[PDB]
């Protein structure tokens, strides 16, 4: 079924903009949406089909106190994203309360693409955790979508903010978002601004323009995570059949990333899997263990060596695990596209359920806990206080995230057969 | 034809071997087969002049008799290759056979299981045959990729009075020049592969429906989830082993087809393809096929139990779910011992699952 992507907030609109531009270049699409004259892919799922070959994606752009959205509009690609669906504070409560009044028209914008498609399976959110306007509104929209579409599934490409810790209410905002995501998010792929920044310092000398260049790293992850859907194959010819192996338990739906040639600007399959399991290629910043690991490779890959490659990785034991979950690593393959550079002819990515993301959840919980004892930024703004007089949704969010942390470490324990 | 014509071994002279008379049989059956249905470079008199000269020789020499028949053997087989592979192209025909008998069309056969799920579930009865054909016809247009004809060479056959999924045979309509290459016996062997491959393809999809139910939603959901995901591992692993053979063996088959211009290699190409295709599926071996099926069948009963309610179910289901998670743990470790000709596909499939050593450590 066709996928509709709900890019929201300033940062999320930035990464959705770059994601659709990269898929414009990777597929046979021009900046005006026209089929390219120089051009074998499954473009049905991600791109709606207009009659005169206007491959307009099913992007829903939401602006709130808009600045970067006008910059999105004055682009050469503004004719490419034309479903005409753009509808006009730094606190979570302000974003939630601003989303509540315009929920019906933005939901009618959802409804129109849902009717216009042949079918719809997933809502993939370019969400920004603690993103000012993006947080709050994203949690409220996340809460509306599962009610209105109970059979349907919601993915979240969360850019989890770690910038070495400006937003002084950032742990409060991220705390509320994560409660909404643990109960009302079907899947979440996690990314880290510090880890992408350390990778930026590693591969290049870029330090001050960190966001603009990390946009490209995030976008490479985002395109390669969907390439096996966008191009046909033997297995994982649908999203839900992919997401099943990555998420064994619904509370631990959080997924780590990594890419073997981080400098993708011949290598055998044994080499690229061994490089992938190393922590430099990982883009995420008591025993600890993976629950399940999956890998996808795109390029000039020899077929008799992929089974033997997973044999050799098993002999290496570079990834360590002893979870409750039985899911073993599998060697999957996707199609490298034409017309774009085929540099680093073999090139790969991993998605995995790993218990070390509970530490990064616990970091913003620790920041929230010290800020909550200090009460230094309760904000006491009349929006914040009139919306939450009790301020107990932060405590419900704290007990839900504390359940999540305990569930992660219980998944590390030998008995997750019992109560987690 | 292709009958009432055979060697009589008891009357065959002893100095004439069996191999040369087999070549005699082949050139006779070939020139009979394309002799009729007509409604030919004339070496008939020159081979007569060869055989007239061979009559004048006093003494029987075998190597001359072998040389002359194998000359006529190769000349008839070099043509009958050229007529078959070029005018009635076999490479397209073998593609259609793999696409539907061996589940090479994934979008259509997954949608046909999805659309016709209840009416193949229901037990067989004389009117179910037309119902599954129009749904297969709907499945052909559900996956809208549709050319012209391509469709009236295939139908579905249910048999009743001698779970309608059990009696689901697929049949193809062959043309005359491919009727010796495709007898009913080989499409009968193709039929058992079709029933096995659609079984494991069915189990994978509705198990992910259990996964999709479990992720949209106490305890006892998160015990099903363990049982769902434990059954999910060996279920995707087993179909992935079937992915490996269907790629590797069909690449071998098309290659020895195009290897030489002999018809005899074309027949031996198709015999080498099926013998490996049956073997890596392990269906001719009894106890592995007799245990992997109930692995899928017990997973059907679990996947029904989770599909019963979104609410938690300890109404006698938690009694046998704990029986199921122990009964599945036993048999999947039993086949893990069996997996542990020494074929590379069978032996390396293990240490996929042994990447965690998960059943071995237990």
């Amino acid at each position: 079924r066709e996928i509709i992507t709900l890019q929201l907030g300033q940062c999320g609109n930035q990464i959705g903009f770059e994601f659709w531009k990269q898929l414009c270049a990777e597929h046979g699409i021009s900046p005006e949406g026209i089929v390219e004259e120089f051009a074998t892919d499954r473009k049905d799922v991600f791109f709606y089909q207009a009659d005169d070959e206007h491959y307009i994606p099913r992007a829903v752009l939401l602006d709130l106190e808009p600045r970067v959205i006008h910059s999105i509009l004055n682009s050469p690609y503004a004719k490419l994203y034309n479903p005409e669906n753009i509808y006009l504070g730094n606190n979570w409560a302000s974003g939630f309360s601003q989303g509540e009044k315009i929920h019906e028209d933005i939901f009618d914008i959802i409804d129109r693409e849902a009717d216009g498609s042949d079918s719809l399976e997933g809502f993939v959110l370019c969400h920004s955790i603690a993103g000012g306007t993006g947080s709050g509104l994203g949690s409220y929209l996340l809460e509306r979508l599962n009610d209105r579409y109970p059979k349907k599934l919601v993915q979240t490409y969360s850019v989890f903010p770690n910038q070495d810790e400006d937003v002084v209410v950032q742990p409060y905002n991220s705390l509320l978002t994560l409660k909404r995501l643990t109960q009302n998010a079907d899947c979440v792929v996690v990314l880290d601004n510090t880890a992408l920044n350390r990778i930026a310092t590693d591969r290049l000398h870029i330090q001050n323009p960190s966001f603009s260049q990390i946009n490209q790293l995030v976008s490479t992850i985002m395109s390669a995570s969907t390439t096996t859907l966008r191009y046909p194959g033997y297995m994982n010819n649908d999203l839900i059949g992919l997401i099943a192996s990555l998420i064994p338990t619904p509370r631990l739906h959080f997924l780590m990333t990594g890419y073997t040639p981080l400098t993708t600007d011949k290598t055998t399959v044994l080499d690229v899997m061994r490089r992938l399991l190393q922590p430099k290629n990982v883009m995420v910043s008591t025993n600890h263990c993976y629950i399940a690991i999956l890998n996808i490779i795109q390029g000039e890959v020899d077929p008799t060596q992929v089974h033997k490659s997973l044999q050799r990785i098993r002999e290496r034991k570079l990834a360590n695990f002893i979870p409750w979950g039985p899911a073993s690593i599998q060697v999957a393959l996707s199609r490298k596209s034409p017309y774009l550079p085929s540099a680093h002819r073999v090139s790969g990515l991993m998605m995995a359920n790993h218990t070390s993301i509970s530490s990064l959840f616990e970091r913003t919980c620790r920041q929230y806990d010290k800020l909550r004892k200090r009460e230094a930024f309760l904000e006491q703004f009349r929006k914040e206080d009139m919306f939450k007089d009790n301020f107990d949704e932060m405590d419900t969010s704290r007990e839900i995230v504390q359940q999540l942390i305990d569930e992660y470490h219980a998944a590390t324990r030998p008995d997750y057969i019992s109560w987690g | 034809s292709l009958k009432q014509f055979s060697l009589r071994v008891e009357i065959l002279p002893s100095y004439i071997p069996v191999r040369v008379a087999e070549k005699i049989l082949f050139v006779g059956e070939s020139v009979q087969m394309f002799e009729n249905q007509n409604v030919l470079k004339n070496q008939e008199d020159t081979f007569a002049a060869e055989l007239h000269r061979l009559k004048q020789q006093p003494l029987f020499s075998l190597v001359d008799f072998e040389q002359v028949v194998d000359r006529i053997r190769s000349t008839v087989a070099e043509h009958l290759w050229k007529l078959m592979v070029e005018e009635s192209d076999l490479l397209g025909q073998l593609k259609i056979i793999k696409d539907f008998y061996l589940l090479g069309r994934g979008e259509l056969f997954q949608a046909f299981i999805d659309t016709a799920q209840h009416m193949l579930k229901t037990p067989p009865t004389a009117v179910t045959e037309h119902d599954v054909n129009v749904a297969f016809q709907q499945s052909a247009h559900k996956v809208l990729l549709d050319d012209d004809n391509l469709l009236p060479l295939l139908h579905l056959t249910i048999e009743y009075h001698g779970s309608g999924w059990a009696a689901l045979g697929l049949s193809y309509k062959v043309q005359w020049p491919l009727h010796i290459l495709f007898t009913p016996a080989v499409l009968e062997k193709y039929n058992v592969v079709f029933k096995y491959l659609l079984s494991v393809r069915r189990v994978q999809a509705e198990l992910q429906h259990c996964w999709a139910l479990q992720m949209q939603r106490q305890t006892d959901a998160i015990k099903w989830r363990l049982r769902n995901h434990m059954a999910f591992l060996v279920d995707n692993l087993q179909y992935y082993l079937q992915v490996d053979v269907l790629e590797s063996q069909f690449s071998q088959l098309l290659h020895q087809i195009n290897s030489t211009r002999d018809f005899e290699s074309i027949r031996l190409a198709h015999d080498h393809f099926l013998s490996n295709l049956l073997a890596q599926s392990f269906i001719l071996l009894k106890p592995v096929f007799h245990c992997l099926n109930e692995i899928l069948d017990l997973c059907h009963s679990f996947c029904s139990l989770v599909s019963q309610n979104l609410g938690p179910l300890d109404e006698r289901g938690a009694a046998q779910l704990s029986i199921l998670v122990k009964g599945f743990s036993r048999q999947s470790s039993l086949l893990f011992k069996i997996l542990s000709h020494q074929i590379n596909s069978d032996l390396a499939q293990l240490l996929l699952r042994l990447d965690y050593n998960k059943y071995y450590t237990q």
